[PDB]
RNA sequence: AGGAGUGGAGCCUGCGGCUUAAUUUGACCAACACGGGAAACCUCACCCGGCCCGGACACGGACAGGAUUGACAGAUUGAUAGCUCUUUCUCGAUUCUGUGGGUGGUGGUGCAUGGCCGUUCUUAGUUGGUGGAGCGAUUUGUCUGGUUAAUUCCGAUAACGAACGAGACUCUGGCAUGCUAACUAGUUACGCGACCCCCGAGCGGUCGGCGUCCCCCAACUUCUUAGAGGGACAAGUGGCGUUCAGCCACCCGAGAUUGAGCAAUAACAGGUCUGUGAUGCCCUUAGAUGUCGGGGCUGCACGCGCGCUACACUGACUGGCUCAGCGUGUGCCUACCCUACGCCGGCAGGCGCGGGUAACCCGUUGAACCCCAUUCGUGAUGGGGAUCGGGGAUUGCAAUUAUUCCCCAUGAACGAGGAAUUCCCAGUAAGUGCGGGUCAUAAGCUUGCGUUGAUUAAGUCCCUGCCCUUUGUACACACCGCCCG
């Protein structure tokens, strides 16, 4: 515990004050890094990336992971058309 | 503050003891060890100097991350009446080199 | 002592290197008599920028 | 490297705001001094500054960690 | 003000600076160095070395 | 006060106490005609040989700025008090004295002077005190914003082999 | 060009990237029609009036421009049939202006 | 003439292009495993949030019922940043506020510069004085010839006498039973006593053999160590040359070349403002280009470069035998070294003790290829180990986009490689391991070192390129030139 007291306090007690089959709201983070546990799940976490706060549910399924391998912080990837220099072939134009 | 108004005295008494004062450049200095005994958690050397500089009565010169402060005539007479110090006392130094 | 390192900053143009060494050298005279006037006449008569180091014993 | 653009809040320091001083000692004949609040009992702390009457929290301000009576 | 100015710095590259004002970037310890490998070439003349090979 | 370092150790930080200090004074003592230092531990005490031509300016009235260097030296390597004992130097034939013939040339162009005649000044002075022969450089700008390059030469030069 | 020499003599490179006038009065967006030699070229502005574009210093042998695309030129303040070039863009700046919804949507690249 | 490869295949890494909120940036023979640049954080220049002033000094203003400082809790917040707000104590001339003025910047400009480095250029080139020749730019000296690795010498001579580079020099290797001297280096000799086997003559003792303890007030310095010296000079002989300068063969023997360091004149719009408290000018400077938290430099339908591992029987696999060298190591930077020995575990590793400032301890460095004996059998095979699942350890504040290490399982391309192209002449190429560098954890990299050790040449100007002379030129931004319809 190096002050991860800030979370584990703030998910119980949200959990608790939320009504009866409903989900509390979020509670969110720039801690990417925080084993999943069995008492965390059923809260509802954001967590940063470089600017997004991507919220995710708490499965029982998902208990020994990281927070961090639930949220990514890139593009997936698309491409493309080559470009230019893109090869030894392009040059010239005067 | 820009730093409290005892550990001004203690930087404006030790130069006048020794006539002249020496510092490394940091910013994380703990407490600052090499005198000013274990009361300067911060800048607070460099930072009173500067200003002492601005106004003359000392020289500085800066070689390897470590400054020197030469204390200069005019600012013996200001130190020497801002301290409330005798007509005729340095105890830097007095004595001709041989 | 070696110090085999580039010889250019800001690494441009062909590689080069540049040995540099240092050669330091030990020797030891022992003596025995009394160690009154060995650290008597040791300490004088030494012109150069050489070190000694005296000991009580070592046999 | 390039310059600054816009923010939609910024706010630095606040003003620490201008009450009137002295008031904690209170006169009503002499040469009582009828004082409110309890003076500060701590070792370090000199008992001859107040100490908050700032009810649902007691509080030192000199004490800067510690010291947080709260009923 | 505040109550913090730093983190961990304990080792790695940033734990360490060379001489030459707090530079980095150019890492070195070698033999007790603490010297900028610019600056060593300039104290070739200057005690430590004289060339010879 | 114990114990002592590796003899591998021993003479690197020699060289850097060595070094450090011949660039320290070289800030201080330049308009005083410097040349150099020359170091000797002796029994219990230190000798720090402060060579420079014109001692007069170097000493100052009632020895103020001898006594100032050597204040500094005693706080900045954390020598044992008074262990430290600084002399002084003038050295005879000058313009051997290669260090201070530059740093000489340097004041008289600082000083707002002619490149060409201050070149030859210096120059005849070098071959007059004694030498086979000498060289000056200046590169850099002059008469415009595009740099260019003046030797002056006289005499015998090496630049091969040992 | 192909590599080659003497041609780092002189001040490489390059747009470093960048952004973004006008228009302004008597200042603004045409296209390329033709391209002539000598040094002078066509371009039919944006709006519906055909003129003759003029080079200008500097983007000389600078910035080739090559056949068909935007192009940012000056009004001769009294000549309505010669005109005279400024400020070119690039393919992207040009249709990122487009989707913008600045110039007219007409042209193709 | 040949040797081994690269280009082909898998993987590592750098570069371009593409993508992205950011995928920071320099560099295009003389860039591209380069910027010590193997980036978890730091580094960090980039992107997104939050905080701080470390805005000197001057002048004016504020101002001792007072300029000002800090903070609990609650709310807010990634946050336990009094950052903000609620709440109300605390600090006391250090300040705050306005103007003037500074300061910081991995901000820009290497086409404003210093310094350094690379390259032209590893070739033999380069210059002034006095005299001579020309109206002058210039030229002679600096050469027809012989000779050398070399503007190296001989010789010629309107030039004469000189300087820089070449050489000389420094370091390193190769030759000492000569010299100098050693328990922080050895050898020999016994004195030995102890262990061991008769193993050989004899009996087991002794004599001989095997190492270790014992070793000294023993003897010595061959081996090891490092100092002073000597030795190689074309010296001698035979050919050849003007018989000059030199060249070839041979004796002696270490043959006149073992390998490196240092290196001229003049130049480049070469690289570096991100080594520099070197530096001009410009920019920015409180809503900061100066600090904490998070992300990125690793993102892929593609193109290229440096390398690593492989395609087996001249092999792999499992046992057995037996050899080395250059170094390095805690007491340092701020918290950290190299390891013997004992114990526990299949392994990674854990744990208990001890030494080392180092020819003293690790380490008589008990290393690999190689060597000796089993097993496999021409089969994409047990060759190859890519991809991938699960589990165990170590470093750290933190290991996810797997830091590193270990165990079991999974078992791909690849069966000798197009057009092209690189590098190399003797302990050299190639094979093979090790130390140092970066390092909290970690080399497929670089820099050095040992070990095993060939084939082919003793040449030439064909290609590519360089030096000297002569010749031609519309060229001098110098053929990557100029110029015509």
């Amino acid at each position: 515990r190096r002050k991860q007291h800030s979370l584990l306090k703030r998910l119980r007690k949200a959990k608790k004050e939320a009504p009866p089959m409903e989900k509390p709201e979020v509670v969110k983070t720039h801690l990417r890094d925080m084993i999943i546990l069995p008492e965390m799940v059923g809260s509802m976490v954001g967590v940063y990336n470089g600017k997004t706060f991507n919220q995710v549910e708490i499965k029982p399924e998902m208990i020994g992971h990281y927070l961090g391998e639930f949220s990514i912080t890139y593009k997936p990837v698309k491409h493309g058309r080559p470009g230019i220099g893109a090869t030894h072939s392009s040059r010239f134009i005067p | 503050m820009l730093m409290p108004k005892k550990n001004r005295i203690a930087i404006y008494e030790l130069l006048f003891k020794e006539g002249v004062m020496v510092a490394k450049k940091d910013v994380h200095m703990p407490k600052h060890p090499e005198l000013a005994d274990k009361n300067v958690p911060n800048l607070h050397v460099m930072k009173a100097m500067q200003s002492l500089k601005s106004r003359g009565y000392v020289k500085e010169q800066f070689a390897w991350r470590h400054f020197y402060w030469y204390l200069t005539n005019e600012g013996i007479q200001y130190l020497r009446d801002y301290l409330h110090l005798p007509p005729e006392i340095v105890p830097a130094t007095l004595r001709r080199s041989r | 002592l070696r110090i085999t390192t580039r010889k250019t900053p800001c690494g441009e143009g062909s590689k080069t290197w540049d040995r540099f060494q240092m050669r330091i050298h030990k020797r030891l005279i022992d003596l025995h008599s009394p160690s009154e006037i060995v650290k008597q006449i040791t300490s004088i008569s030494i012109e150069p920028g050489v070190e000694v180091e005296v000991t009580i014993a070592d046999a | 490297k390039k310059s600054y653009t816009t923010p939609k809040k910024n706010k630095h320091k606040r003003k620490k705001v201008k009450l009137a001083v002295l008031k904690y000692y209170k006169v009503d004949e002499n040469g009582k001094i009828s004082r409110l609040r309890r003076e500060c009992p701590s070792d370090e702390c000199g008992a001859g500054v107040f100490m908050a009457s700032h009810f649902d929290r007691h509080y030192c301000g000199k004490c800067c960690l510690t010291y947080c009576f709260n009923k | 003000q505040q109550l913090y100015w730093s983190h961990p710095r304990k080792f790695g590259q940033g734990s360490r600076s060379c001489r030459v004002c707090s530079n980095r970037h150019g890492l070195i310890r070698k033999y007790g160095l603490n010297m900028c490998r610019q600056c060593f070439r300039q104290y070739a003349k200057d005690i430590g070395f004289i060339k010879l090979d | 006060m114990a114990v002592q370092i590796s003899k591998k150790r021993k003479f690197v930080a020699d060289g850097i106490f060595k070094a450090e200090l011949n660039e320290f004074l070289t800030r201080e003592l330049a308009e005083d005609g410097y040349s150099g230092v020359e170091v000797r531990v002796t029994p219990t005490r230190t000798e720090i040989i402060i060579l420079a031509t014109r001692t007069q300016n170097v000493l100052g009235e009632k020895g103020r700025r001898i006594r100032e260097l050597t204040a500094v030296v005693q706080k900045r390597f954390g020598f044992p008090e008074g262990s430290v004992e600084l002399y002084a130097e003038k050295v005879a034939t000058r313009g051997l004295c290669a260090i201070a013939q530059a740093e000489s040339l340097r004041y008289k162009l600082l000083g707002g002077l002619a490149v060409r005649r201050a070149c030859y000044g210096v120059l005849r002075f070098i071959m007059e005190s004694g030498a086979k022969g000498c060289e000056v450089v200046v590169s850099g700008k002059l008469r415009g914003q595009r740099a260019k390059s003046m030797k002056f030469v006289d005499g015998l030069m090496i630049h091969s082999g040992d | 060009k192909g590599g080659k020499n003497r041609r780092r003599g002189k001040n490489e490179n390059e747009s470093e990237k960048r952004e973004l006038v006008f228009k302004e009065d008597g200042q603004e967006y045409a296209q390329v029609i033709k391209m002539l030699g000598n040094g002078r070229l066509e371009a039919m502005c944006f709006d519906g009036v055909k003129r003759l574009c003029h080079i200008r210093g500097k983007l000389r042998k600078k910035v080739w421009i090559n056949t068909s695309d935007i192009i940012l030129v000056g009004l001769r303040d009294y000549q309505d049939n010669k005109a005279d070039v400024i400020l070119k863009y690039n393919a992207d700046e040009a249709r990122s202006l487009k989707a913008y919804g600045e110039l007219p949507e007409h042209a193709k690249i």
